[PDB]
């Protein structure tokens, strides 16, 4: 039997799971958009019910042999319900983990820093320090906010992270895994055929091979940026040194997109940042989401449902209730799709409308698969779909069709350099940070670093991999990595690394499918219905096939390939080479702000 | 003036369940099908065996109206020669069907905040139905060879499951009221039109 009893067992699991997992998402949505003391309780109760159901159904399914007597898709569904998730922890350990996670989330969300002159004037992270670190140019103003943020919440987050790591390492040990890092790296395992195979330990050697051909390109960008910043700050800059942490454009340094005004190549030519045109022409938050839907329809993808325009937030509700402004795309189930985002009229919030709507199109595509197979083919596939759309939406000629640039705008070499430098400030500038942070977390989880040497190894890897110096030294009490939202909310961060390679592979494949002749950084797949079915055939698969086969279906490869990325930045590599003819490429780790 | 009861099967306050559908036998009346277009928007009106034009020179001995409530993804299953959960365990149509179906969206009446659990369907029957058979029995379904005695677990399942309709689902998972008309020409001489 077995194979005939498995179909009836899954047909009973599915309709219970789809109903008991919908009212746990409708409670989280009602909490994230309202925030009170009742919605939190309802969310906790619904999550507890959904966890109890899953832990009951996962031990029952661990009695179905699976030697080799089944069909492929049933085997894939059964090999995904036999994981037990985090239910291996006992009641006490699970309660401790939930309490620690909730405390860290509340501390991070409610963290605030008060002005020294007026103790009654305090600013939060979102409408406060973010604007200072994104738009200010004063050394003292930028240093103060950074120091205050790293000294108020980061120092408080230290004690909880120890028990967090201990418990999540124990639960990974219980689940036949060496550590929790290997648990996070287990998303890259494929078993569907011969040749279409991969192992969760191969990830570290590939993620290192790929970060060898890229650093030569990043070094020239670092040299140019520091050359500009030296003119910006003659005093607190050393040419043979590393960049200060607070002078990076953000609170951490994730994206250097805010350094474009300081390091713009040619000021005379029209700007690529069309924020002012959007403000003047009279664009509201609804038009931003309507011009980002006409792009998906032209390429040949479905319209947004009618329950997306009436249920989504799309703008801060004002009124009196508190909301979380972190952009998110929600797939509540039973055909309910939503997007939560506090949209503003800026170019940065414009491209972001294409990233998050690219999650809804991907969710809308594999909604025909069984319940257990409704996920991205890989944790890095899901974030690489919005980015290829944002790449095409940002080209200097796509902004002329929608009217954001003058009809007599002239495109030439200067415009190409402007566009490429702006694009590289966001894409190249985030790769070393992502790789280093994930490497540090992987090394901590694997217990290769003592508890008394965390920050010293952190700020030592920064100035050998990334190249960012610290303004003031930190003791062992300081907890700097806990500042990031992803670190303190238990999220993987390696998705943003393989995302940046899958991005360019998919972009080149789609450009070739659209029959485009020319450079890669001017693709504009818009108005091409033959490059919207090549992607959709891949999006509508889910977990039903190995990620290697899904990648081969589109790009004709079975692994990461970094050659497509290098063609994108080819015109920028040369100009940076000649512009750095008489500059010392590289940074000095031995240098320090203090003597000796 | 003798009108025919087409508002007691089209304008009811609550319909039946899929597994316990209502059959009403219309006879001795003057059939005015034009009033069927009173709703106007119809999700489906495909008609089998006859023409939608309703040639006036058509007289039938009896009419049967079968009414129930399904999802929007299951309307295509109400047709001759289909398969699924509704056309195998709930409602089966013969391959020589004469008559046709009418479905329309009913989200403003059958959807409630918190869920509407008054509508049920059958799963796990162990055998396909025969045309126009109801089967409202409720007994524990066993899938293996271990006896089940009043206990629902592991390989023993309850055959009836609820829809739990809520607003804000989407066209696919949203309520749809379906009424199917079948026309019969019995061997007795026709006097009813
Ligand atoms: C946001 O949440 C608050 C608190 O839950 C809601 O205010 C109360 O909502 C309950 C039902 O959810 C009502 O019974 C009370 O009468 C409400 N109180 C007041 C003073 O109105 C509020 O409605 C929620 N906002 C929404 C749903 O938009
Ligand atoms: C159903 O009954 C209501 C109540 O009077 C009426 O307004 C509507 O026209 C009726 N619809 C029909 C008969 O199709």
């Amino acid at each position: 039997l077995t194979e005939e009893n498995a179909k009836t067992f899954l047909n009973n699991f599915n309709q219970e799971a789809e109903d008991l997992s919908y009212q746990s998402s409708l409670a989280s949505w009602n909490y994230n958009t309202n925030i009170t003391e009742e919605n939190a309780q309802k969310m906790s109760e619904a999550a507890a019910k959904w966890s109890a159901f899953y832990e009951e159904q996962s031990k029952t399914a661990q009695s179905f042999s699976l030697q080799e007597i089944q069909t492929p898709i049933i085997k894939r569904q059964l090999q995904a319900l036999q994981q037990s998730g985090s239910s291996a922890l006992s009641a006490d350990k699970n309660k401790q983990l939930n309490t620690i996670l909730n405390t860290m989330s509340t501390i991070y969300s409610t963290g605030k820093v008060c002005n020294p002159k007026n103790p009654q004037e305090c600013l939060l992270l979102e409408p406060g320090l973010d604007e200072i670190m994104a738009t200010s140019t004063d050394y003292n103003s930028r240093l103060w906010a950074w120091e205050g943020w790293r000294a108020e919440v980061g120092k408080q987050l230290r004690p909880l992270y120890e028990e967090y790591v201990v418990l999540k390492n124990e639960m990974a040990r219980a689940n036949n895994y060496n550590d929790y890092g290997d648990y996070w790296r287990g998303d890259y395992e494929a078993e569907g055929a011969d040749g279409y195979n991969y192992n969760r330990n191969q990830l570290i050697e590939d993620v290192e091979r790929t970060f060898a051909e890229i650093k030569p390109l990043y070094e020239h960008l670092h040299a140019y940026v520091r050359r500009k910043l030296m003119d910006t700050y003659p005093s607190y800059i050393s040419p043979t040194g590393c960049l200060p942490a607070h002078l990076l454009g953000d609170m951490w340094g994730r994206f250097w997109t805010n350094l474009y005004p300081l390091t713009v190549p040619f000021a005379q030519k029209p700007n690529i940042d069309v924020t002012d045109a959007m403000m003047n022409q009279g664009w509201d938050a609804e038009r931003i989401f309507q011009e980002a839907e006409k792009f998906f329809v032209s390429v040949g993808l479905p319209h947004m449902t009618q329950g997306f325009w009436a249920n989504s937030m799309l703008t801060e509700p004002a009124d009196g209730r508190k909301v979380v402004c972190h952009p998110t795309a929600w797939d509540l189930g039973h055909g309910d799709f939503r997007i939560k985002m506090c949209t503003k009229v800026t170019m940065d919030n414009f491209l972001t409308a294409h990233h998050e709507m690219g999650h809804i199109q991907y969710d809308m595509a594999y909604a025909r698969q069984p319940f257990l197979l409704r996920n991205g083919a890989n944790e890095g596939f899901h974030e690489a779909v919005g980015e290829i759309m944002s790449l095409s939406a940002a080209t200097p000629k796509h902004l002329k069709s929608i009217g954001l640039l003058p009809s007599d705008f002239q495109e030439d070499s200067e415009t190409e350099i402007n566009f490429l430098l702006k694009q590289a400030l966001t894409i190249v500038g985030t790769l070393p940070f992502t790789y280093m942070l994930e490497k540090w977390r992987w090394m901590v989880f694997r217990g290769e670093i003592p508890k008394e040497q965390w920050m010293k190894k952190w700020w030592e890897m920064k100035r050998e991999i990334v190249g960012v110096v610290e303004p003031l030294p930190h003791d062992e009490t300081y907890c700097d990595p806990a500042s990031l939202f992803h670190v303190s909310n238990d999220y993987s961060f390696i998705r943003y690394y393989t995302r940046t390679i899958y991005q360019f592979q998919f972009q080149e494949a789609l450009c070739q499918a659209a029959k485009y002749n020319g450079s890669l950084h001017k693709c504009d797949i818009s108005n091409s219905t033959e490059a919207g079915q090549k992607l959709l055939k891949m999006l509508s698969l889910g977990n039903s096939e190995p990620w290697t086969k899904a990648l081969e279906n589109v790009v004709g490869a079975r692994n990461m390939d970094v050659k497509p990325l290098l063609n994108y930045f080819q015109p920028l590599f040369d100009w940076l080479k000649e512009q750095n003819r008489n500059s010392f490429v590289g940074w000095n780790t031995e240098w320090s702000p203090y003597a000796d | 003036t003798n009108l025919c009861p087409f508002d007691e099967v089209f304008n009811a306050t609550r319909f039946a369940s899929v597994y316990a559908w209502n059959r009403k036998r219309i006879s001795n009346c003057v059939a005015d099908y034009s009033v069927l277009y009173n709703f106007a928007p119809f999700f489906a009106f495909k008609c089998y065996g006859v023409s939608p034009t309703k040639l006036n020179d058509l007289c039938f001995t009896n009419v049967y109206a079968d009414s129930f409530v399904i999802r929007g993804n299951e309307v295509s299953q109400i047709a001759p020669g289909q398969t699924g959960n509704i056309a195998d365990y709930n409602y089966k149509l013969p391959d020589d069907f004469t008559g046709c179906v009418i479905a329309w969206n009913s989200n403003k009446l059958d959807s409630k905040v918190g869920g509407n659990y008054n509508y049920q369907y059958r799963l796990f029957r162990k055998s396909n139905l025969k045309p126009f058979e109801r089967d409202i029995s409720t007994e524990i379904y066993q899938a293996g060879n271990k006896p089940c005695n009043g206990v629902a677990g592991f390989n023993c399942y309850f055959p009836l499951r609820s829809y739990g309709f809520r607003p804000t689902y989407g066209v696919g998972h949203q309520p749809y009221r379906v009424v199917v008309l079948s026309f019969e020409l019995l061997h007795a001489p026709a006097t009813v039109c």
